[PDB]
């Protein structure tokens, strides 16, 4: 899970 | 109140203000600066995060991504194709080159204009989400990389790394790259700071007001909506100011330059535009005020790995007496958005  | 016109707000903090960071924050909410959802601070002048950027030119931007942009009458999805990797020399050549450089022009209304005319035409390459810091090891002031807030119980008590979020990104833009309209994941805080180049301008929605944007980009976008309920937080939905002002959507915009830091707040939504070749930096972080927020933030339904923060962890340590009631399903607290953050009590 990370930002984008 | 503060800040009744929800106007965003600019700061100049001395060096001694500055070097508290979350005593500042606090501070800037005790003047109403969150209920813009956006405020711009700007560092002492002997402040540098770094000494020179031209020692760079060798840094990966692992993923470019290519904006294809639909749409019309002010309304218009974002397509991104991820393109092959490139150095920020490569990309700092494309951006600053004659197909994809700035227009010409005099005044900022003038730029604007020509974004927004020409959103869909000649998509641009944006350098984004590039996991790094520009900062030096000893610059201990703002420091994005480690900003010592509460979001690090996520890190410290929990083991989880959320890139990002509580990590660095870098963001090398160019000429008419944009970001959609959302709200941060879990409703945290952002910080970005421009490192150098062109400006990045940026339009942002009170808190108070969310909702009714929320609303208004429903009725556009049914097909989105009935997919996904935060579909927004897909960040590929652009809506022009004329239209925000035609639907009576409160707003406010604000041009970021090079050497600022930007603010943005719980449930703060926003969008924006870079100017030319530029640099940001940027994390998420939070704040006390920030946890009710994350508890009833509305998440991302349709995709995969999306970012979810157990509250748990913090409804645990701050609202322990909020805990049994809120594990039960039975904490019905209702958020104020003018309300500053407790840690601001000091200065009120
Ligand atoms: O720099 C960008 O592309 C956009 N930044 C943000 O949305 C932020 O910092 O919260
Ligand atoms: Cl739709
Ligand atoms: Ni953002
Ligand atoms: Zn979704």
């Amino acid at each position: 899970a990370r930002k984008s | 109140t503060l800040n009744p016109s929800a106007r965003i707000m600019t700061f100049y903090p001395t060096m001694e203000e500055f070097r508290n960071f979350s005593r500042y924050i606090a501070y800037i909410e005790s003047q109403g600066a969150h209920r813009a959802g956006l405020a711009k601070v700007v560092p002492p002048k002997e402040w540098k995060p770094r000494a020179s950027y031209d020692d760079i030119d060798d840094l990966v931007i692992p993923a470019p991504i290519q904006q294809l942009v639909t749409g019309q009458s002010g309304l218009f999805t974002q397509y991104n194709i991820q393109k092959k990797a490139m150095t920020v020399r490569e990309f700092r050549k494309i951006a600053n080159s004659d197909k994809y450089c700035t227009p010409r022009y005099s005044e900022f209304e003038e730029l604007e204009r020509k974004y927004w005319k020409n959103l869909t035409f000649n998509p641009p390459i944006y350098g984004a989400d590039v996991n790094g810091t520009l900062y030096e090891k000893h610059v201990d002031e703002w420091n994005i990389g480690r900003l010592r807030t509460i979001l690090d119980l996520v890190e410290k008590e929990s083991g989880i790394t959320i890139e990002g979020v509580n990590t660095p990104y870098l963001y090398f833009g160019m000429w008419k790259t944009s970001f959609a309209w959302h709200t941060e994941d879990m409703d945290l805080y952002s910080i970005n700071y421009l490192h150098f180049g062109e400006p990045k301008s940026w339009y942002s929605v009170p808190p108070e007001h969310g909702k009714r944007l929320e609303r208004l980009a429903k009725g556009f976008f049914p097909g989105s909506a009935q997919s996904c309920e935060a579909f927004l937080r897909h960040k590929m939905t652009l809506i022009s100011p004329l239209m925000l002002k035609k639907y009576g959507i409160p707003f406010d915009k604000v041009t970021q330059e090079a050497g600022e830091f930007m603010i943005t707040f719980p449930y703060g939504y926003h969008a924006g535009f870079n100017h030319g070749f530029n640099c940001a930096e940027s994390t998420n972080f939070a704040t006390r005020r920030w946890i009710e927020y994350g508890k009833q933030a509305v998440l991302c339904s349709c995709r995969k790995d999306m970012v979810k923060i157990s509250m748990d962890v913090f409804v645990r340590k701050f609202q322990p007496e909020r805990y049994k009631l809120w594990k039960a399903g039975k904490d019905n607290t209702v958020i104020d958005h003018t309300l500053p953050t407790p840690e601001a009590a000091e200065f009120l």
